[PDB]
Protein backbone atom coordinates (compact mmCIF):
# COMPACT_ATOMS: atom_id res chain seq x y z
CA UNK A 1 0.00 0.00 0.00
CA UNK A 2 1.37 3.21 -1.25
CA UNK A 3 1.41 6.63 1.11
CA UNK A 4 1.45 9.79 -0.02
CA UNK A 5 2.35 12.68 2.30
CA UNK A 6 2.41 16.35 0.97
CA UNK A 7 4.21 19.47 2.82
CA UNK A 8 5.02 23.13 2.33
CA UNK A 9 1.44 24.25 2.33
CA UNK A 10 -0.02 27.04 4.68
CA UNK A 11 -0.35 30.54 4.67
CA UNK A 12 1.35 33.32 2.47
CA UNK A 13 1.59 36.66 1.11
CA UNK A 14 -0.62 37.47 -2.06
CA UNK A 15 2.23 37.87 -5.03
CA UNK A 16 3.97 35.50 -2.93
CA UNK A 17 5.25 31.70 -3.74
CA UNK A 18 4.96 28.40 -1.99
CA UNK A 19 6.87 24.82 -2.92
CA UNK A 20 4.53 22.21 -2.12
CA UNK A 21 6.22 18.72 -1.77
CA UNK A 22 4.68 15.20 -1.90
CA UNK A 23 6.84 12.35 -0.74
CA UNK A 24 5.81 8.72 -2.00
CA UNK A 25 6.60 5.88 -0.69
CA UNK A 26 5.55 1.87 -0.05
CA UNK A 27 6.64 0.33 -3.59
CA UNK A 28 8.80 1.75 -6.90
CA UNK A 29 7.29 4.12 -8.58
CA UNK A 30 9.64 3.79 -11.94
CA UNK A 31 6.74 3.26 -14.15
CA UNK A 32 4.28 5.81 -12.34
CA UNK A 33 2.26 9.35 -13.17
CA UNK A 34 1.73 11.79 -10.43
CA UNK A 35 -0.23 14.87 -10.39
CA UNK A 36 -1.08 17.46 -7.58
CA UNK A 37 -4.79 18.27 -7.77
CA UNK A 38 -6.73 21.26 -5.79
CA UNK A 39 -10.06 21.48 -4.02
CA UNK A 40 -11.40 25.15 -3.09
CA UNK A 41 -14.69 24.88 -0.70
CA UNK A 42 -17.75 23.56 -2.53
CA UNK A 43 -16.02 22.74 -5.75
CA UNK A 44 -14.78 19.86 -7.63
CA UNK A 45 -11.27 19.14 -7.40
CA UNK A 46 -9.29 20.52 -10.51
CA UNK A 47 -6.40 19.12 -12.07
CA UNK A 48 -2.95 21.01 -11.79
CA UNK A 49 -0.44 19.07 -13.59
CA UNK A 50 1.07 15.84 -14.26
CA UNK A 51 4.22 14.29 -14.35
CA UNK A 52 5.34 10.91 -15.85
CA UNK A 53 8.04 9.47 -13.90
CA UNK A 54 9.54 7.10 -16.35
CA UNK A 55 10.88 10.57 -18.47
CA UNK A 56 10.64 13.13 -16.02
CA UNK A 57 7.93 14.61 -18.38
CA UNK A 58 5.24 17.37 -17.08
CA UNK A 59 2.40 19.52 -18.20
CA UNK A 60 0.51 21.95 -16.86
CA UNK A 61 -3.15 23.16 -16.40
CA UNK A 62 -3.80 25.90 -18.52
CA UNK A 63 -5.60 27.75 -15.72
CA UNK A 64 -2.11 27.46 -13.94
CA UNK A 65 -0.05 27.03 -17.06
CA UNK A 66 3.06 29.92 -16.68
CA UNK A 67 2.42 30.60 -12.91
CA UNK A 68 2.62 26.77 -11.64
CA UNK A 69 5.66 24.36 -12.61
CA UNK A 70 5.68 20.57 -11.71
CA UNK A 71 9.51 19.11 -11.23
CA UNK A 72 10.37 16.08 -9.03
CA UNK A 73 13.62 14.95 -7.11
CA UNK A 74 14.18 11.23 -8.06
CA UNK A 75 16.56 10.00 -5.49
CA UNK A 76 13.97 10.96 -2.84
CA UNK A 77 11.07 10.22 -4.82
CA UNK A 78 9.53 13.55 -3.83
CA UNK A 79 7.76 15.68 -6.56
CA UNK A 80 7.14 19.49 -6.02
CA UNK A 81 4.70 22.40 -7.28
CA UNK A 82 6.39 25.54 -7.69
CA UNK A 83 3.93 28.18 -7.24
CA UNK A 84 4.44 31.63 -7.98
CA UNK A 85 2.28 34.75 -8.13
CA UNK A 86 -0.37 33.25 -5.71
CA UNK A 87 -3.86 35.07 -5.51
CA UNK A 88 -7.02 34.48 -3.18
CA UNK A 89 -8.24 32.20 -5.63
CA UNK A 90 -5.45 29.76 -5.36
CA UNK A 91 -6.89 29.22 -1.73
CA UNK A 92 -7.55 25.49 -1.86
CA UNK A 93 -6.54 21.79 -0.35
CA UNK A 94 -3.41 20.73 -2.41
CA UNK A 95 -3.74 16.99 -3.02
CA UNK A 96 -0.84 15.00 -4.51
CA UNK A 97 -2.11 11.83 -6.63
CA UNK A 98 -0.61 8.56 -8.08
CA UNK A 99 -0.95 5.87 -10.35
CA UNK A 100 0.82 2.82 -10.79
CA UNK A 101 -1.23 1.58 -13.79
CA UNK A 102 -2.64 1.69 -16.67
CA UNK A 103 -5.92 3.66 -17.48
CA UNK A 104 -8.46 4.51 -19.80
CA UNK A 105 -9.02 7.74 -18.00
CA UNK A 106 -7.03 10.79 -19.22
CA UNK A 107 -4.44 12.26 -17.16
CA UNK A 108 -6.86 15.28 -16.21
CA UNK A 109 -9.20 13.09 -14.50
CA UNK A 110 -9.67 12.43 -11.01
CA UNK A 111 -10.84 8.94 -11.94
CA UNK A 112 -7.02 8.47 -13.23
CA UNK A 113 -5.45 8.06 -10.03
CA UNK A 114 -5.35 5.14 -7.36
CA UNK A 115 -3.69 7.07 -4.61
CA UNK A 116 -4.14 10.42 -3.02
CA UNK A 117 -2.74 12.52 -0.18
CA UNK A 118 -4.21 13.94 2.44
CA UNK A 119 -4.50 17.07 1.06
CA UNK A 120 -2.71 20.45 2.52
CA UNK A 121 -3.62 23.68 2.87
CA UNK A 122 -2.84 26.80 1.03
CA UNK A 123 -4.60 30.06 2.00
CA UNK A 124 -3.59 33.55 -0.36
CA UNK A 125 -4.12 36.37 2.59
CA UNK A 126 -4.83 39.41 0.66
CA UNK B 1 -4.81 7.49 -24.40
CA UNK B 2 -3.34 3.84 -24.19
CA UNK B 3 -4.98 1.85 -21.60
CA UNK B 4 -1.38 0.54 -20.83
CA UNK B 5 0.08 4.42 -20.58
CA UNK B 6 2.16 3.83 -22.76
CA UNK B 7 2.94 6.99 -24.82
CA UNK B 8 4.12 6.65 -28.86
CA UNK B 9 2.33 8.53 -31.29
CA UNK B 10 5.36 9.56 -33.51
CA UNK B 11 5.26 8.06 -37.61
CA UNK B 12 7.39 4.94 -38.24
CA UNK B 13 8.06 4.31 -34.49
CA UNK B 14 6.40 0.70 -33.74
CA UNK B 15 6.92 -1.72 -30.45
CA UNK B 16 6.92 -5.21 -30.50
CA UNK B 17 4.50 -6.68 -29.10
CA UNK B 18 2.82 -3.73 -31.41
CA UNK B 19 0.72 -1.27 -29.47
CA UNK B 20 -2.27 -2.53 -30.50
CA UNK B 21 -1.43 -5.71 -28.67
CA UNK B 22 0.06 -4.49 -25.71
CA UNK B 23 -3.27 -2.13 -25.63
CA UNK B 24 -5.27 -5.86 -25.09
CA UNK B 25 -1.96 -6.93 -22.34
CA UNK B 26 -2.76 -5.04 -19.50
CA UNK B 27 -3.02 -6.99 -16.52
CA UNK B 28 -5.03 -7.50 -13.03
CA UNK B 29 -2.91 -5.14 -11.88
CA UNK B 30 -3.04 -2.79 -13.93
CA UNK B 31 0.23 -3.34 -15.47
CA UNK B 32 1.44 -4.24 -18.99
CA UNK B 33 4.89 -6.64 -18.82
CA UNK B 34 6.46 -8.19 -21.67
CA UNK B 35 9.37 -10.85 -22.12
CA UNK B 36 11.46 -8.88 -24.79
CA UNK B 37 10.60 -5.83 -25.76
CA UNK B 38 11.30 -4.04 -29.33
CA UNK B 39 11.03 -0.10 -30.04
CA UNK B 40 11.58 0.50 -33.90
CA UNK B 41 11.58 2.92 -36.40
CA UNK B 42 10.99 2.11 -40.07
CA UNK B 43 13.82 2.88 -42.29
CA UNK B 44 16.23 4.11 -39.20
CA UNK B 45 16.57 1.06 -36.51
CA UNK B 46 15.50 -0.73 -33.71
CA UNK B 47 15.94 -1.63 -30.39
CA UNK B 48 15.92 -5.21 -28.87
CA UNK B 49 15.66 -5.55 -24.84
CA UNK B 50 16.03 -9.13 -24.00
CA UNK B 51 14.15 -10.29 -20.69
CA UNK B 52 11.04 -8.79 -18.29
CA UNK B 53 10.48 -5.38 -18.90
CA UNK B 54 7.46 -3.02 -17.62
CA UNK B 55 6.10 -0.67 -20.21
CA UNK B 56 2.85 0.26 -17.85
CA UNK B 57 3.01 4.37 -18.56
CA UNK B 58 6.29 4.30 -20.32
CA UNK B 59 6.79 7.64 -21.96
CA UNK B 60 8.42 6.52 -25.35
CA UNK B 61 7.79 9.28 -27.09
CA UNK B 62 10.17 11.21 -24.83
CA UNK B 63 12.14 8.37 -24.21
CA UNK B 64 13.21 7.17 -27.11
CA UNK B 65 15.02 8.44 -30.39
CA UNK B 66 15.92 6.59 -33.37
CA UNK B 67 17.68 8.20 -35.72
CA UNK B 68 20.53 8.12 -38.52
CA UNK B 69 23.70 6.31 -37.41
CA UNK B 70 22.69 7.48 -33.57
CA UNK B 71 20.35 6.12 -31.38
CA UNK B 72 19.06 8.25 -27.92
CA UNK B 73 17.70 6.56 -24.67
CA UNK B 74 17.30 9.02 -22.56
CA UNK B 75 17.73 12.75 -23.72
CA UNK B 76 19.54 13.79 -20.39
CA UNK B 77 21.28 12.00 -17.37
CA UNK B 78 18.87 14.11 -15.02
CA UNK B 79 16.09 11.87 -15.56
CA UNK B 80 18.13 8.92 -16.39
CA UNK B 81 16.80 6.16 -14.02
CA UNK B 82 18.55 4.01 -12.01
CA UNK B 83 20.60 0.95 -13.61
CA UNK B 84 18.06 -1.70 -14.32
CA UNK B 85 14.84 0.37 -14.15
CA UNK B 86 12.74 2.05 -17.47
CA UNK B 87 14.92 1.17 -20.66
CA UNK B 88 17.98 1.73 -18.44
CA UNK B 89 19.52 -1.55 -19.24
CA UNK B 90 21.47 -4.07 -21.59
CA UNK B 91 19.58 -3.51 -24.94
CA UNK B 92 20.71 -4.91 -28.89
CA UNK B 93 20.36 -1.57 -31.31
CA UNK B 94 20.09 -2.35 -34.95
CA UNK B 95 20.68 1.01 -37.15
CA UNK B 96 19.57 0.93 -40.76
CA UNK B 97 19.93 2.49 -43.98
CA UNK B 98 23.66 3.68 -42.50
CA UNK B 99 26.41 3.79 -45.52
CA UNK B 100 29.65 5.69 -46.12
CA UNK B 101 29.73 9.16 -48.49
CA UNK B 102 31.61 8.35 -51.53
CA UNK B 103 34.34 11.79 -51.63
CA UNK B 104 33.88 11.70 -55.75
CA UNK B 105 30.45 12.37 -56.10
CA UNK B 106 29.18 12.59 -52.22
CA UNK B 107 27.27 10.14 -53.17
CA UNK B 108 26.71 7.30 -50.59
CA UNK B 109 28.55 4.04 -51.08
CA UNK B 110 25.75 0.99 -50.62
CA UNK B 111 28.07 -1.92 -53.05
CA UNK B 112 29.06 -4.57 -50.62
CA UNK B 113 32.23 -5.28 -52.75
CA UNK B 114 32.90 -1.84 -52.35
CA UNK B 115 32.37 -1.50 -48.52
CA UNK B 116 34.34 -4.63 -48.36
CA UNK B 117 37.32 -3.08 -50.17
CA UNK B 118 37.40 -0.30 -48.00
CA UNK B 119 36.85 -2.51 -44.69
CA UNK B 120 33.54 0.10 -43.69
CA UNK B 121 32.63 -2.60 -41.06
CA UNK B 122 35.96 -1.70 -39.09
CA UNK B 123 34.62 1.96 -39.07
CA UNK B 124 31.90 1.29 -37.34
CA UNK B 125 33.21 -1.66 -35.18
CA UNK B 126 36.37 0.91 -33.88
CA UNK B 127 33.52 3.52 -33.77
CA UNK B 128 31.20 0.98 -31.07
CA UNK B 129 34.48 0.23 -29.09
CA UNK B 130 35.44 4.01 -28.54
CA UNK B 131 31.41 4.17 -27.09
CA UNK B 132 31.97 1.33 -24.73
CA UNK B 133 29.70 -0.68 -26.77
CA UNK B 134 30.02 -4.27 -28.28
CA UNK B 135 30.18 -5.04 -31.99
CA UNK B 136 27.63 -7.25 -33.38
CA UNK B 137 27.22 -6.81 -37.18
CA UNK B 138 27.59 -4.77 -40.07
CA UNK B 139 25.41 -6.26 -42.81
CA UNK B 140 25.59 -4.20 -45.67
CA UNK B 141 22.94 -5.01 -47.85
CA UNK B 142 20.40 -3.01 -45.36
CA UNK B 143 23.36 -0.68 -43.80
CA UNK B 144 22.60 -2.01 -40.55
CA UNK B 145 24.94 -1.48 -37.77
CA UNK B 146 24.59 -3.85 -34.59
CA UNK B 147 26.35 -3.24 -31.47
CA UNK B 148 25.08 -3.85 -27.58
CA UNK B 149 25.29 -1.95 -24.75
CA UNK B 150 24.90 -2.92 -21.12
CA UNK B 151 22.95 0.27 -20.46
CA UNK B 152 22.04 3.63 -21.69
Amino acid sequence: QVQLVESGGGPVEAGGSLRLSCAASGRSFSNSVMAWFRQAPGKEREFLSVLNWSSGRTSIADSVKGRFTMSRDPAKITVYLQMNGLKPEDTAVYYCAASNRGSLYTLDNQNRYEDWGQGTQVTVSS
Amino acid sequence: SHPAGIILTRDSYYTIPSMEELARSVDENGECIVNGFTIGREGFGSIYFEGIVNLTNLDLDSIVHIRRKEVIVYVDDQNKPPLGEGLNRPAQVTLDEVWPIDKTSRSMITSPERLSEMNYKSKLENASRKQGAQFVDYRPESGSWVFKVNHF
